[PDB]
């Protein structure tokens, strides 16, 4: 398995004069420019909630805060059970945990991990049957 | 261990440990018929949810039936589980540059490996000289 | 393969200045996964002996990788 | 039966100047740099 997320973004905050602001508000990655001038006031008494790698350019109210991250996961499974058996004969292997579960509450037990049932079928020589 | 488990409250009783359930068939001479009911359980206080005793109930459960020769060590079960998992989290530009790429990401591996073997040995016992 | 993008939009578009407006987020996602099967049939003792062995080596190993030496049996 | 972790991870709190500042929160590993300017008031208060 593996994934990769690539998440990019630049935000502008002029506010050159007037009522409003020229704010650029991107409400994708994390943080935002809304945020940010209520993280001001978070800076007054909480300083609160941060998101992401974030480079804050700005002359205190002229602002531009760039956010990024990259995510890269990757991952490799493998199992390999076995077991003997005779020919019309269920098998089982079952590793790892047993649990409950609701069935309202009147819960039940239930199995969770690898498992793995054979029945073959067996001709004599070549060319077996497997369920 | 013998532990309660509920079937809503209306618990009840379960049994917790090594087990081993036994039924030959036994020819005059050579080769016997097993079938074998092998248990391992346990139980969990590590990695408790919101609910009650996660009772590894099975960890190993094979339940199979095979046929053996008197004095042949051989192999019932086994599982090989093998696993190696790998996140990453870096600026996009600077975790890549292979001179400061650590001095950026944030890396976290996991390799994981069980190895399990489930042998059986049967000895034919007729007069009381080899009991 | 996924990606959304959020942009101002006149200034976006510009393939010089785009990357300063828009806000992009991508998403690749690979899951690859094959169930294979390995049948052997023993019908003699002696086949079942060599498993056997075979098995039993290829756990002797793992042991042989505190966690002192560990111990044969009565094979 | 055996396993191994392996976690490392730098991070960079470069609060060079203006509203804002300029850190590489990585919330991967445990701490992190806003709970690292947070724990500035826990060194205050609680220290948790």
């Amino acid at each position: 398995s593996g994934d990769i997320q690539d998440a990019v973004g630049v935000q502008w905050a002029i506010n050159k004069g007037g009522m409003g602001g020229t704010k650029t508000n991107f409400a994708n990655t994390g943080l935002s420019i809304g945020t940010l001038l209520q993280s001001l006031e978070s800076n007054k008494a909480p300083e609160s909630i941060p998101d992401g790698a974030i480079v804050g350019i700005g002359s205190s109210s002229f602002g531009a805060l760039v956010t990024a991250l990259s995510a890269n996961t990757k991952s490799n499974l493998l199992s390999t059970p076995s077991l003997l058996t005779l020919d019309n004969q269920k098998a089982e292997i079952l590793v790892g945990q047993n649990v409950p579960f609701q069935t309202g509450t009147t819960v039940e037990r239930k199995d969770i991990g690898v498992s793995l049932k054979v029945t073959p079928h067996i001709n004599d020589g070549a060319a077996l049957r497997l369920e | 261990q013998n532990v309660p488990f509920q079937t809503g409250t209306t618990v009840e009783r379960k049994d917790i440990g090594v087990s081993l359930k036994v039924t030959p068939h036994i020819n005059d001479g050579a080769a016997l018929r097993l079938e074998i009911e092998q248990e391992i359980s346990a139980l969990l206080p590590n990695a408790q949810q919101r609910n009650n005793t996660d009772l590894i109930t099975s960890k190993r459960s094979i339940k199979s039936t095979i046929l053996a020769e008197n004095g042949q060590v051989i192999v019932i079960g086994g599982l090989i589980q093998d696993d190696v998992s790998q996140a990453e989290s870096k600026v996009p530009l600077l975790g890549d540059i292979p001179l400061l790429g650590r001095l950026f990401r944030s890396t976290k591996d996991t390799h994981t490996k069980r190895n399990l073997m489930v042998f059986l040995r049967p000895t034919v016992v007729r007069d009381s000289a080899g009991l | 393969v996924s990606q959304a993008e959020s942009k101002v939009p006149l200034l976006g578009d510009i393939p010089l200045l785009g990357r300063l407006f828009r806000s992009t987020k991508d998403t690749h996602t690979k899951r690859n996964l094959m169930v294979f099967l390995r049948p052997t049939v023993v019908r003699d003792s002696a086949g079942l002996a060599a498993l056997s062995g075979k098995k039993y080596s290829d756990i002797r190993v793992i042991d042989g990788t505190p966690t002192n030496a560990n111990q044969l049996f009565d094979g």
